[PDB]
């Protein structure tokens, strides 16, 4: 028997909280596969664990670019641009200006917790939901 | 490495070795040498081999 | 340790051998355990 006509609506930013959907992470095989899959992608391309961020709101978070693995992770921040269309001719303002061949660290500052910063909140929501 | 600038049993002969065409070191020089193994080039190198 | 030839290797030399080698290895062993613990794989420690 067909369930009554259903709409799924997915909440955007602002609702984010420490510990969000880590109840499901304990219990659900399907949820575990979503976080674990994404936390391995983050750990290896950008040098942080999105789980750690969600579980314990860290105020500061330093990435280090040491060893061969670490140099690969630094190229992944250096490649991230912002091909803006500002002026008649497009101008490319490279995100993370403080990251060059001779960096060994980059630190994400927040006031309250990193889970309230746009770039961590956006994934933590989008996972919690997808899970 | 010439201990202090006083009479170490090893110090009195430092001058004598140097006549072979060799170098001994003050501790400030041997410090300098080892702080060169913490520069970001030989740190970057240590991390390879 | 001075004036300790091979006939005179005793407790002082056995104890020195622990300061200058086995416990060096145990101190580098330790930092590997505390770094691994916290999944730190990109911030190595130069041992001089």
């Amino acid at each position: 028997i067909e369930q009554p006509v259903t709409t799924f609506v997915f909440t955007g930013q602002g609702s984010q909280e420490q510990g969000m959907g880590m109840d499901l992470y304990k219990t659900s095989k399907a949820a575990q596969d979503v976080w674990n899959r994404a936390d391995n992608h983050f750990k290896d391309t950008y040098g942080f664990s999105i789980l750690d961020i969600v579980i314990n709101n860290p105020v500061n978070l330093t990435i280090h670019f040491g060893g061969e693995k670490g140099k690969r992770i630094r190229e992944n921040y250096s490649a991230m641009i912002f091909e803006t269309i500002v002026d008649g001719k497009l101008k490319t303002e490279k995100i993370f200006k403080e990251i060059n061949e001779h960096s060994t660290s980059y630190t994400f500052r927040s006031e309250k917790g990193l889970l309230s910063a746009t770039q961590f909140t956006q994934p933590a929501l989008t996972l919690m939901e997808k899970a | 490495t010439r201990g202090t600038g006083l009479m170490s049993a090893n110090n009195i002969i430092a001058e004598g070795i140097e006549k072979m065409g060799v170098r001994t070191f003050s501790q400030k020089e041997m410090a300098f040498n080892l702080l060169g193994l913490l520069t970001p080039e030989v740190v970057e190198l240590c991390q390879k081999s | 340790e001075q004036g300790i030839e091979l006939e005179h290797i005793d407790s002082k030399s056995e104890f020195a051998h622990r300061i200058m080698l086995t416990n060096i290895l145990r101190m580098m062993g330790c930092v590997k355990k505390q770094k691994s613990a916290r999944g730190i794989e990109t911030r190595p420690a130069q041992v001089i």
